[PDB]
């Protein structure tokens, strides 16, 4: 290499430690890496930032995938990459995101009921964000309450941001993945959003279950809530790899009493409400009978009073506990 | 099924940052033109474009990965000088990183270096007497410099997708595609991919393919909606490169040309 080149870039390069104050402020320890709440030392910002140290050294598939994708993606409801630091000393990669004080896991935790303006608001921004990613053929692959971040106090008050933190919960996994379908689809994301919506309506994970792709008990719970699919409800259930195993272990008559209406009635939600009717098009067993994100957004549930608010909290006081350090 | 960010070009980092103005490109080139003629600089570009194609072929990577590795290489030396990082080191680094981006995986530390070494020895001994001097730690270091200069812009759009879409629309895939595809490959010998949107390059290559095989597509083209003055600029560069190709003996000239490249200054 040229020496003048090395030293000039070295001199000019922005460093993580120089521009950000983060030691002691570890907010999450994910499978892809550790996440920090980062204050900007250099003057002009009282705004906080989420700083991510990518696990491993160098540019792993994980690192290259995340950088590449999020450097292109731009939507209010998808989480936004502000800056990348490449630290030559130890070959570690750091990513700078906008800090999100809340998430749907801690919000749903706290109410153990949510206002309905808030539920509808939260759902619309998830649908909005997922639609954008889906238009760009970007599948999430693991949507759940802890990946739906919500922005606390400041310029983006109450705005949902969709993320992927990383890490056993098969509670949000569509039944085709339980019957062993090979590929992830857009329909797989939408199932998980239906699960999130039911949970927002009632505070209980709709397909909660105790601790191969096949999972007997996760399936049983789905069937306990939704009832066993009839042939006509899902004609290509027969094409699934674990369909023989399904027919061995299960009997449809076990679930004759069971349906979505009866589960949701039991948790004080009316089955002729627009809320419920959209929930059923989301939680449809057959993926090809499951509506799209665009279609959910057009649903008249979002025209019925009250309308979706831009601010999920609708002006009100944010009563939720802030993030604890680790 | 479809590929990620397929229809996002107009809001893409490619478009918004890596379509450069030509005058700015030729300005930054003047550093290396004190050591090389105009003619000699483009001959290098062709040469290292062939280095990259051979590497990709030895590794059995698809054509889209080779084009992405080429665009990274071009991006790098569009901004910085040939002395900055040895382009012998940069070329296999561009293929390495591109292979991770297009989702074909990490090339093995053994395989990438055996690839580099075997291709320079077999296909390029005319320009390279000595064996491939770099090891994987030099690749890893370079990759870090590559990702920095590109401002982490990794997704690259190319002319191959819109080319297929146009020829499907013509109804001539068997007749015109094989040739049009080959002209698209050849455009990577030039600066075009840093100066025109990939769809426009596609049209230009499709036009040269039509003239070559004598297919009249006058009205199909006029029925499109685009600055034809721009498409004519590209067609002129493509025609130009085939005269350059004709007059250039890569094998009989490149060792001398490589010796004239500016030297990476060492530490004191
Ligand atoms: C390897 C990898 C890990 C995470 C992501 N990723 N993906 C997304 C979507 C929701 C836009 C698809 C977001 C992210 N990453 C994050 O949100 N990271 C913040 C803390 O880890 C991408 C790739």
């Amino acid at each position: 290499m040229d020496y003048d080149f090395k030293v000039k870039l070295s001199s000019e390069r922005e460093r993580v430690e120089d521009l950000f104050e983060y030691e002691g402020c570890k907010v999450g320890r994910g499978t892809y890496g550790h996440v920090y709440k980062a204050k900007r030392k250099d003057g002009k910002d009282d705004k906080d930032y989420a700083l991510k140290q990518i696990e491993g050294t160098g540019i792993s598939m994980s690192a290259c995938r995340e950088i590449a994708l999020l450097r292109e993606l731009k939507h209010p409801n998808v989480i936004s990459l502000q800056k990348v630091f490449l630290s030559h000393a130890d070959r570690k990669v750091w990513l700078l995101f906008d800090y999100a004080e809340h998430d749907l896991w801690h919000i749903i935790k706290f109410h153990r009921q949510l206002p309905r303006g808030m539920v509808k608001s939260l759902l619309y921004q998830i649908l909005d964000g997922i639609h954008y990613l889906h238009a760009n053929w970007v599948l999430h692959r693991d949507l759940k309450p802890a990946n739906i971040l919500v922005m606390g106090e400041g310029p983006e008050r109450g705005r949902v941001k969709i993320a992927d933190m990383g890490f056993v919960t098969f509670w949000y996994r569509a039944p085709e993945l339980l019957l062993g379908a090979r590929h992830y689809t857009k329909a797989i994301d939408i199932w998980a959003i239906g699960c999130i919506f039911a949970e927002l309506l009632t505070s209980e994970p709709i397909f909660h279950c105790r601790q191969n792709p096949y999972h007997h008990d996760q399936l049983d719970r789905i069937f306990n809530v939704m009832g066993f699919p009839a042939d006509k409800d899902w004609e290509d259930i027969k094409k699934m790899p674990e369909h023989s195993t399904l027919m061995k272990d299960f009997r449809r008559n076990t679930y004759t009493n069971c349906s979505l209406i009866k589960y949701m009635e039991k948790h004080k939600v009316k089955p002729d409400s627009k809320a419920f009717h959209l929930l059923q098009k989301l939680l449809t067993m057959d993926p090809i009978k499951r509506i799209t994100s665009e279609q959910a957004m057009q649903d008249p549930y979002f025209l019925e009073d009250p309308l979706p608010t831009s601010d999920v909290f609708a002006g009100c006081q944010i009563p939720y506990p802030k993030r604890e350090f680790l | 099924d479809d590929k990620a960010m397929a229809g996002n070009f107009w809001q893409s980092s490619h478009y918004l940052q890596w379509i450069l103005d030509k005058q700015d490109l030729l300005k930054e080139r003047q550093k290396d033109l004190k050591f090389l003629s105009e003619e000699e600089y483009w001959k290098l570009q062709i040469f290292f474009t062939n280095v990259i194609q051979a590497l990709g072929e030895h590794l059995k990577l698809r054509q889209q990965v080779i084009a992405t590795a080429t665009v990274y290489f071009k991006r790098f030396y569009a901004r910085y000088s040939l002395k900055s990082i040895d382009p012998v080191l940069m070329a296999p680094t561009c293929v390495f990183l591109a292979s991770k981006v297009e989702e074909f995986g990490v090339v093995s530390n053994t395989r990438l270096i055996a690839a580099a070494t075997s291709v320079l020895k077999t296909r390029f001994s005319y320009a390279f007497p000595k064996e491939f001097p770099y090891r994987m730690n030099h690749i890893l270091e370079c990759e870090f410099y590559l990702l920095e200069l590109m401002d982490c812009c990794l997704i690259v759009y190319h002319p191959y997708r819109p080319l297929l879409q146009y020829v499907q629309d013509m109804g001539q895939e068997d007749m015109l595609l094989p040739l049009a595809w080959r002209i698209v490959n050849d455009t990577y010998r030039t600066d075009l991919c840093l100066l025109y949107p990939p769809f426009m390059i596609a049209l230009a290559c499709l036009h040269v393919a039509c003239v070559v095989q004598q297919k009249d597509a006058r009205q199909w083209f006029a029925e499109l909606s685009v600055d034809m003055e721009k498409i004519l600029e590209i067609i002129r560069v493509i025609l130009k490169l085939y005269e350059q190709w004709k007059n250039f003996d890569e094998r009989k000239e490149m060792a001398t040309i490589l010796s004239k490249m500016p030297k990476p200054k060492p530490p004191p």
